[PDB]
């Protein structure tokens, strides 16, 4: 009942980072403190890693196991967006704002950062555990994918949105909003596929799947807290970002058909402001008048 | 924002449900009193002005020296006595931006409308004070408008030529191709548009002195000409404009058409070169019968018969070419070629379509030559003879390359003044003078044909404006009745003026005695058929103006037979692009495209309502896209029967109509006697 | 040396089925004979069936085994074009020209057809034989992929191009030309990835891989000749189609860095109509000797 | 796979650790016995063959009628008396694929090597049987090779011109530019490469008769010429090749160079037009001192001084141009321009570098004109005068456009026969005959300069082959010693033959009296310096041959003063591309690029070892890329001091060489007196 409308929405949302000129951010970037620039680079690098794996691994593997040519076409399109559009856009931003050495250093930093490695290990592990014709392993990977789309990106998205909302780094911010617009529909779509599998189960099996989903969310959440503190303490925003990730965790649960898990909190209003002619053959009668 | 363009934009602000058309009068008044009178150089007396203009290389001393300054003063008084006022902002803006003389730094304004008209009139009269006053009255009343080259350059020192349409015949030789490139660059340097016939050139894969598959075809010459026109672009302000014409029976016709496809490669596509296709009645007959047509290799025909293919009658030699084993031919589908033509015109507006047998069945000078191609504007239809440019040490055989001077009657102002005869005769005299004073010293065939043929083109404009301001629909039979009577009268008085000029000068155009004017066959439909208006509404439009009858045409035929004709060709209806704004007239005899025309000049947006547009005649100003192209074809064919040359006929197509509809319009135009089709404009 | 350049060319060629209005083809379709309509339907179904294998297996399997983030992104983009763009385009052409029952029957026929099946299963067999961390098996699959993209499609493309060059079925011919333009670049790109593997091999292993490629080409070519006669004899075109197959076989070989196998031949003109060393500054004393 | 192709491929099969060089004799023997003797049309007698060739439009009856058939039979006897054998398969293959006369369907072979040589000799002698036999002995011994045009076309009815290098001056006018395009197409039609001097054309953004910033510059003319050469593609046989030369002080020099960048826009890039840059000593002096230089607008200089910028000495006029406020210029960095030149040569091999003051400091005809540019192969360096092509009605002012006739001595065969004097004099006679018999009807300046200057080009080839077969390294001082002595002797005997021809005909070349030959300034270094070999090994190479001394040069100087000089120019070392294979010789005076040449013809690959390559002389055949380009510059400068025109000097570079290394090579060539640099070939 939904794939065709998602197909149409995904293809109509198609974009490339080159559509957005980035040289306009040069001055507002220059004006940020060293702490702010550091957090910003690292935040986008963490996002780049997530999209790299979502494009290389997550979306293609889910596409492989989901039945139906139209469902596969949507998932293939989403996969392309992840690595050919989203992951690449971050390099466009980096290449504009930062010198090569700072770019090299931040990519080295992703490799050695323990929270980023842990979250990649956990998510990709679940993708690679999918067994052919085994719907339960597929469900588990789809939960992981929804958590990546609708929860994990948001510790990263906070900062570009926070600046956009203050009228700073607005070209980079425009790119990020386009990425976010895509991930929102990706999270909903994968959520609907996960619910399909969940709804086939016995009540006992469903109870176990909810346990899996909640245990996984809590494990990812605890890691994300440490990641958030590590990045945002130097810019004074860790508590604010934490509220934002809890907000989005609830959206991820809802995408999976589950009740919200965290209590509602006031999000920084700045971040909320951050959001041919037809050819017809000649007849014989055409030559007489 | 300028005050005048702010006032001009108040036209679209609808007050009480109507456009504020009167704002354009306020717009032009503000334009003058805030820009023009401020930027106009004013001298103490006209003598100081003329001395300043002559001394600083703005004017020519030779033509001003034929009048005593009292006569020049009288002419300027005659121009200023009318107290002409531009009715719209666009008219004055176009004049003072395109034709008004400006200082060497393009800073101030030296010429007003009256000054330019007086200078053009003194140039036309060539020493005659009364004739200069007559020309001043003719142009200040806006009954006649000299073409953009003549009106822009008449009497100016650092000027281009007064003729801008040239037609060149290219012979099948490398010497002739090199000379064609040279002459094209020379004429484009002068500012003229150059049309070239490429039918005599042998097709791709023909032998060059017994080595086969050696010729690159007409597309290589097309690329050469395209780069020649790109080079000679006159600062690039108006880039070099060229046209190439190919007979539809040329073997290279498909490659000739493929140069305009959107998917054409950079090694084939031509950008600055318009293309026209000459279609004999044989091709239309073959497509009608759905038979298998053949395109021919021109060099094989020339070797076998001793004549070029386009110099022969295809309706009588096509079967001989097909049956001849020594002639090389390629099988084509004529209906597929017609569909390709329609698709190409839909996607690009090209090629121009010339119906060769429609041109030549009424052509008056077939003894000299048949018309084989048209000009860049697709309305000049004259006999041409190809030149034989030989090696450097040898003498060249100079042929006849077409060129005519353009001039338009304003139908509205001519009809208001009841002065068809006087306007036509004075315009004929002015065009004759422009022909006589033109001397192209780098195009030998153009010069020879200008001296020999003495061809002029007298067109008309404001046909739709006159009809809409008189409560007549363009598609209505009454409009065609008016066009019939008006253009028959124009033809009558142009023939009378040509005969009078021949009698006065004692000379006719070269090879006049073989023309249909000399034999009297030209006047058959005029001495047999009466062209008086058939409707009482139209007959009142001509009240107070004598309409020549069959007896008058018999008398004119006797006069022509006893005195001859000075001009081989007299009437051609050109597009009249930018002078239509200055004259406050609709462009040519074609219907209007937009009722209110919106344009952007620089960073300013301005709107131009059609001349005389109001609420009482809003629906008589029907846009060309909303009307039936069959009725427009009927109107143009009614006008064409009184025009010796062609009419620049633009086809106005909607997006909904297919290529079949365009083909049907083309076939109906061919059936109705349309000589040429200019453009396939799509909205 | 090449992936970013191909990325650029791929993304700038992006298009969607909806851009070409198909209905105006019915004005020439109605004038074709039964044999012409039959051949067209069968050719179209052949292309559709082969392209589906490439979208579901061929491109995604190669993307899975190739190392490099940028290569995976380009390959993902190509897989997207197969599934989201090409497959929808073929379906659109079919739905325009034939009623539902006729489409189902043509696909039933082509699905059972011996020559279509032989080539489809030969290609799919090589994709299924790729082994993790075995570059030889990957190379063999890449050869199969290049043969599909740059060679096997062309016995099919011939007919739409033949009509397109005559002014018939122009809307569907425009679509086919866009598809073909994508397959051309796909073939060139996968060819470069195969040459990279080939160049890492010993001389004996290279000779062995060359023998594999030529042997595979021979098997496919002999089946193409039979496929061609089966479809095109009824419309009298087989001789010219065979020339077009050999010409495209040579292009496929050149994509794999191999010499042409077949002598040069001219192609049907109707189908043709359808178709820095190192800058160093002068530091003075270089002007004195 | 052909048997001869298999045998030729066995050279690379290494037997006993060595290439099987003897397989090429088997390869050529098999090639002949299996293909040539089968495909050679045989006639019962020579009379029947000659009659068949003249009557079937293969030969010219005019030159053959100058002899009785007995004389022609004896000439053919002399050709076949040598029993000439092609040493390698590639020699015979190249001859019988490029120069041997074939049937009109290119199926059989009419001419053997002896027949072609006999026909060329009979054409050279022009009625003299003993002279024809002398030419036969000279060519069958392969001491002298006429150029590809002369060798291929002499005595053929359907032949191109015997000259293939032309140099045209283009004047700053549309008439002259159109004439240049026409003449370029006419000469490319004849099959000749055309070089155009674009330095007189005014730069981009110059005024055209009071309209400022209207000129497209030299790049618009470059596009016109590129399309002209693409169109005139020699009947679709061989791609039309042309060259454009611009002075480095021309304002458009950067635009001129940007036409060869790989990233060049399609509206700027030229494909078939080679480019050469002319560099005066002033530019090198400015770059040496790192002073910022000025490029000048040529039309401002012409208006200020009445002379073209390239007609004046930049060494004295540069400061005056810079200090003149009425001369327009822009600052450039000469070192950056040099680096751009080196980068362009690394990327594409362009432009050619012509050191203007190196050419003109030893130019013998500076009174006629300075040498302003070179040909397409960068070895023709002659005085030229620009033509003033006026309007069609007016009379043109014809200047001098360069065109010289090419011939090559085989250094190995001339040295082994001890016949420097006889070969040089006979080659001079043959080149003189080719010059007299050349008449070009569509290039008036080329024809006038051919009639007046009577310039010829006598080159040399097989220098590296002769040195390596004699155990002398190309970079060795002994190689330069041999080149010095050999080319001094060649110059001596060419001057002697030219003075003898002047004495016999009683006429010198036009404006000879102002030349350095007339004043004796040419002979100063020859009457003051001894050019005998300084090495005993080299002096032994000239045993049995009189090396001209200082007294001999004084006698020659007196003889030239008494009798004059027939040829303005005599010696130019052309690349000698395809005739080197037929002669079994290394190309020109350049070192070999590869020891064994791997080429593919059709679907079969062929191997060509350098002539005389073996195990003993393997390392004397050092590849050009492995060589020190400074020593190659030294060799070419040693040769250049005895060549009145230039030498085609190709730079052979490694991939590791930087822009600085190429610039250093160019600056050392300039320092050593190198006149032109042809190509930058990178490995
Ligand atoms: C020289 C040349 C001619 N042509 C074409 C253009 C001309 O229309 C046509 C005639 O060339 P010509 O200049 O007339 O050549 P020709 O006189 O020697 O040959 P012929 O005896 O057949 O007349 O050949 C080319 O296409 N490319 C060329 O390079
Ligand atoms: N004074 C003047 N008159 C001009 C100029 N341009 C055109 N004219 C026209 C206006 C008159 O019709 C005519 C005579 O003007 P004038 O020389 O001032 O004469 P007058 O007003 O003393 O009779 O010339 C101009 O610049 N100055
Ligand atoms: N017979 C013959 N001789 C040829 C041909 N092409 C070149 N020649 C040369 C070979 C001889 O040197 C010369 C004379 O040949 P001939 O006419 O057979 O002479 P002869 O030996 O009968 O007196 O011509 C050729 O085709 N036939
Ligand atoms: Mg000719
Ligand atoms: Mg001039
Ligand atoms: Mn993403
Ligand atoms: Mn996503
Ligand atoms: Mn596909
Ligand atoms: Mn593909």
């Amino acid at each position: 009942d939904f794939t065709q409308m998602f197909y149409n929405q995904n293809v109509k949302q198609f974009w490339l980072p080159e559509e957005i000129a980035l040289n306009g951010d040069l001055l507002t970037w220059k004006y940020l403190g060293k702490n702010e620039q550091d957090t910003y680079m690292k935040v986008l690098a963490g996002l780049t890693l997530l999209d790299t794996e979502q494009g290389n691994t997550g979306m293609p593997i889910v596409a492989e196991h989901v039945d139906g040519h139209q469902r596969k076409a949507v998932l293939n399109f989403m996969a392309m967006m992840e690595n050919a559009v989203h992951a690449k856009s971050y390099s466009n931003i980096f290449m504009t704002l930062a010198p090569t050495e700072t770019i090299n250093e931040v990519f080295e930093w992703v490799k050695q950062n323990k929270y980023l490695q842990k979250k990649a290990q956990m998510i990709v592990g679940l993708y690679k555990a999918i067994q052919k014709d085994d719907e339960i392993s597929l469900f588990k990977a789809m939960v992981a994918s929804v958590y990546l789309e609708s929860f994990l990106f948001y510790s990263g998205f906070y900062y570009p949105l926070y600046f956009y909302g203050q009228g700073k780094l607005m070209q980079s911010g425009e790119i990020i909003n386009l990425i976010l617009r895509d991930e929102a529909i990706h999270g909903v779509y994968v959520g609907l596929l996960a619910q399909e599998i969940y709804n086939k189960q016995t009540e006992e099996k469903k109870a176990e799947l909810r346990e899996f989903a909640i245990d996984l969310l809590n494990q990812l959440y605890e890691n994300e807290l440490e990641y958030t503190e590590d990045l945002y303490d130097q810019v004074g925003l860790s508590h604010d970002v934490k509220k934002f990730i809890r907000y989005n965790a609830n959206k991820a649960l809802m995408n999976l058909g589950f009740d919200p898990y965290f209590e509602e909190e006031d999000i920084n209003p700045i971040v909320l402001n951050g959001l041919k002619a037809t050819v017809e053959p000649l007849k014989d009668d055409d030559f007489y008048f | 924002v300028p005050k005048w363009i702010q006032l001009n934009n108040e036209i679209m602000i609808q007050k009480d449900g109507k456009f504020q058309f009167d704002k354009d009068k306020e717009a032009v008044h503000s334009y003058f009193v805030d820009y023009i009178n401020q930027n106009t150089v004013f001298f103490h007396n006209l003598k100081e002005k003329l001395d300043y203009l002559v001394e600083n290389q703005y004017y020519e001393e030779e033509f001003l020296s034929l009048y005593s300054f009292e006569d020049i003063k009288e002419v300027f008084k005659t121009a200023y006595a009318k107290k002409f006022r531009f009715p719209s902002f666009m008219s004055a803006f176009k004049f003072y931006n395109d034709y008004a003389l400006k200082t060497n730094d393009k800073k101030k304004i030296l010429e007003r409308y009256e000054d330019r008209i007086s200078i053009v009139a003194l140039f036309f009269a060539n020493g005659d004070t009364e004739k200069a006053k007559e020309y001043v009255n003719l142009m200040i009343n806006q009954e006649y408008q000299p073409s953009t080259p003549t009106f822009l350059n008449a009497g100016r020192k650092r000027r281009g030529e007064l003729v801008s349409c040239f037609l060149l015949e290219v012979n099948d030789s490398l010497n002739d191709i090199s000379r064609a490139i040279d002459i094209s660059m020379q004429l484009s340097k002068l500012g003229g548009g150059v049309s070239l016939n490429l039918s005599k050139l042998r097709a791709k894969g023909e032998a060059i002195k017994d080595v086969e598959n050696a010729t690159k075809g007409v597309v290589g010459v097309m690329k050469l000409l395209d780069n020649a026109f790109r080079y000679a672009d006159q600062m690039g302000q108006r880039q070099g404009s060229g046209a190439a014409y190919l007979n539809i029976f040329h073997r290279d016709i498909n490659d000739f058409l493929d140069t305009k496809k959107i998917s054409a490669d950079e090694d084939v596509r031509v950008k600055t070169l318009s293309i026209g296709v000459v279609i004999p009645d044989k091709f239309v007959e073959l497509a009608r019968e759905d038979k298998a047509a053949y395109v021919f290799y021109p060099h094989t025909i020339y070797k076998e018969y001793g004549q070029h293919m386009d110099e022969m009658d295809m309706n009588e030699m096509y079967d001989k070419f097909v049956d001849n084993p020594r002639v090389k031919k390629e099988k084509i589908n004529p209906r597929k070629l017609l569909e390709k033509l329609a698709m190409l015109r839909s996607e690009s507006g090209y090629p121009y379509i010339m119906f060769q047998d429609n041109v030549n069945k009424v052509h008056a000078n077939n003894h000299i030559s048949k018309v084989k191609f048209s000009n860049l504007c697709s309305e000049v239809l004259q006999a041409s003879q190809v030149s034989s440019y030989t090696d450097y040490d040898e003498e060249d055989e100079i042929g006849l390359d077409i060129s005519c001077n353009l001039g338009s009657l304003n139908i509205l102002n001519v009809m208001e003044h009841k002065s068809i005869e006087k306007t036509v005769k004075l315009a004929t005299d002015s065009l004759t003078h422009v022909s006589e004073t033109t001397d192209i010293r780098n195009a030998p065939a153009v010069r020879r044909a200008n001296k020999a043929m003495k061809s002029i083109g007298l067109g008309a404009m404001n046909l739709h404006g006159y009809l809409a301001q008189n409560g007549i629909a363009y598609e209505s039979p009454e409009a065609r009745d008016f066009a019939n009577t008006f253009f028959m009268m124009v033809n009558f008085y142009s023939i009378q003026r040509s005969a009078e000029i021949a009698k006065e000068k004692g000379e006719t155009f070269d090879q006049y005695e073989g023309s249909t004017y000399a034999t009297g066959e030209y006047f058959d439909k005029y001495v047999s058929t009466d062209f008086s208006p058939k409707y009482e509404k139209i007959a009142n439009l001509f009240e107070g103006m004598h309409i020549p009858t069959t007896e008058d045409w018999k008398k004119l035929k006797a006069f022509v037979a006893e005195h001859g004709m000075y001009h081989s060709y007299r009437l051609c209806i050109a597009p009249t692009g930018s002078i239509s704004y200055v004259q406050s007239s609709t462009a040519s005899v074609m219907p209007i495209m937009e009722r209110i025309e919106e344009r952007t000049y620089g960073n300013s947006k301005t709107y131009y309502p059609m001349p005389g547009l109001a609420s009482n005649n809003w629906f008589f100003y029907k846009e060309a896209y909303d009307m039936d192209m069959f009725k427009v074809v009927d109107m143009i064919a009614t006008i064409q029967q009184h025009i010796d040359q062609g009419i620049s006929f633009t086809l106005f197509l909607k997006d909904t109509m297919t290529t079949r509809d365009l083909n049907r319009i083309d076939l109906y135009a061919h059936h109705r006697g349309i000589k040429t089709i200019y453009y396939a404009r799509t909205k």
